[PDB]
């Protein structure tokens, strides 16, 4: 019977959750006692110095707080779903916001992969993984919580595969969904800290809604400038306003992989318009400011990035308005003489 | 003990995960395909040395930019794949992988990893193929590319089958023990 294939399918992925729940949890532990422990022991003392021993929060990041969340919260939550595995979509729903503390561990593992460059040498590192008889650098675990969080979705999207006529098919699609949210948002704020040249507060601009690279022109009112041969922008759009950057290229020593941005220019929210539709390309559309005194025509890389870019931009002047109106009616209120 | 860092990139669906388990299992999964494949430590026996091969997979981190580079960081090896039955991973070998690891890894070799051969002659396939006019990749094409490319070589196999498999793996093998040189223009 289908029904019955389908519970199957369903335990084998609840099992290997669960499987990688444990050893997930337990090589963090692994490390934490293994290597950030060590880096007090009095007994290793005289193979790390005091510099790198201060270092320790930046070599591990938050890994301790994350570790606690699975092994005392999540990890016990999971398994309080074996006998019915369509319903660790709620566990996952129910802890959304705990979620949050990997968006410290990314932002900080570029920062911890630096450091790891100068002293993965020293003799302290080569010693800790011999008793701990590893065969893979503390690197390799460091990375653990990233790799964790990248695979809660494709096991998520795996379960409600297999649970289309469940109960609790919702509530998967919604864990899903949200957890995709939390990769995006955190895959965008990568994006964000690596602004440079921004005279000011970025936190002042509200959240990030999206980021992304695009080919923009210029059709500018007559009265830098892409008027045929478009330039190369990475937009961040924010609550407040739409920030312009430019892609530094730009490594020199110890060659800083991931690219910076530079700060161009900002095109206030209150000003911008938008245009959905542009002649000869589904992928294209623009942002315009002043009633058009200034118009960018953004090539998407795909006509859903165009869509989504849309979408968000639109919640963005549908706020903007009902905010705008709620303040006019506070100050109509004012009819009282 | 040394160790060889063996990351494999490609577009999500190509068989990454699996092409792992099945190499390191010296079986393929019947009944349930594992999602995930977390790092793992390979002994083996570079003319009588004992080496670590460190492979690592990226299913699932696909789409974010950020946080996919942050496995690239002493990286001996990439095995940059794409299915021979998916025309658009192929294209994004070109078109997204490549660009992106030697940018991060100039002086990191890579290998063009074409998989699914299984698949390439099989009637279904070729057939919802046509229904978009697209044709599998051929050996020739991906030579082709590979040469283009700047990738040490191009290696093909079948998780499925495990025809070539073994050989893919050695081939990061040998690639990883070259001395430190940027890509340079392959004959054939």
């Amino acid at each position: 019977e289908e029904e019955e294939s389908l519970a199957i399918l369903r335990r084998h992925v609840m099992n290997e959750l669960l499987d990688t729940e444990r050893a997930y949890v337990e090589e963090l532990l692994c490390v934490l006692e293994g290597y950030a422990a060590e880096m007090d022991n009095p007994l290793m003392a005289h193979l790390i110095s005091t510099g790198l021993q201060n270092k320790k929060n930046i070599l591990f990041g938050n890994m301790e707080e994350i570790y606690h969340f699975h092994n005392r919260i999540f990890l016990r939550e999971l398994e309080s779903c074996i006998d019915c595995p369509e319903l660790v979509g709620r566990c996952f729903l129910e802890r959304m916001e705990e979620f949050q503390i990997y968006e410290k561990y990314c932002q900080n593992k570029p920062r911890s992969e630096s450091l790891w460059r100068q002293c993965s040498d020293c003799p302290f590192f080569q010693e800790c993984q011999k008793k701990l008889d590893h065969k893979l650098s503390l690197d390799s675990y460091l990375l653990k919580p990233v790799q964790r969080i990248t695979k809660y979705q494709l096991l998520l999207k795996e379960m409600l595969k297999y649970s289309k006529h469940c109960e609790g098919a919702e509530d998967l699609q919604e864990a899903l969904s949200s957890i995709l949210g939390i990769l995006k948002a955190v895959n965008d704020s990568m994006h964000l800290i690596a602004i440079t040249g921004y005279d000011g507060n970025l936190g002042d601009l509200g959240k990030l809604l999206m980021q992304g690279s695009f080919s923009v022109w210029t059709d500018h009112k007559k009265g830098e400038l892409a008027r045929f041969k478009p330039m190369q922008r990475h937009l961040f759009l924010h609550e407040k306003a739409v920030l312009f950057c430019k892609k530094r290229e730009e490594n020199g020593e110890g060659y800083e992989k991931a690219p910076s941005f530079s700060y161009k220019q900002s095109l206030n929210m209150t000003a911008v318009g938008i245009t959905e539709n542009v002649k000869g390309d589904t992928k294209k559309f623009e942002i315009w400011y002043n009633a058009r005194e200034e118009v960018y025509i953004i090539q998407a890389p795909t006509p859903e990035i165009k869509a989504a870019w849309v979408n968000e931009i639109r919640k963005v002047l549908t706020s903007q308005l009902q905010a705008c109106r709620e303040a006019s009616q506070h100050r109509a209120l004012e009819q009282s003489h | 003990m040394q160790t060889i860092k063996c990351v494999v990139v490609g577009d999500g669906a190509v068989g990454k995960t699996c092409l792992l388990i099945s190499y390191t299992t010296n079986k393929f999964p019947s009944e349930y395909v594992p999602t995930v494949f977390d790092n793992y430590a390979v002994t083996v026996m570079i003319g009588g040395e004992p080496y670590t091969l460190g492979l690592f997979d990226t299913a699932g981190q696909e789409d974010y930019d950020r946080l996919r580079p942050l496995s690239y960081p002493q990286t001996d090896v990439f095995l940059v794949c794409f299915s021979v039955v998916s025309p658009s991973s192929f294209e994004n070998v070109k078109e997204k992988w490549v660009p992106e690891i030697t940018h991060h890894c100039p002086k990191t070799p890579f290998l063009l990893v074409g998989t699914q051969i299984d698949l390439r002659d099989d009637p279904s396939t070729i057939e919802k193929l046509a229904k978009n006019k697209q044709k599998p990749i051929t050996p020739e094409t991906a030579e082709k590319l590979a040469r283009d490319l700047k990738a040490v070589k191009y290696v093909e196999c079948s998780a499925l089958t495990q025809k070539g498999l073994k050989n893919v793996f050695d081939e990061a093998i040998l690639a990883a023990l070259e001395p430190p040189e940027p890509k340079k223009s392959r004959r054939s």
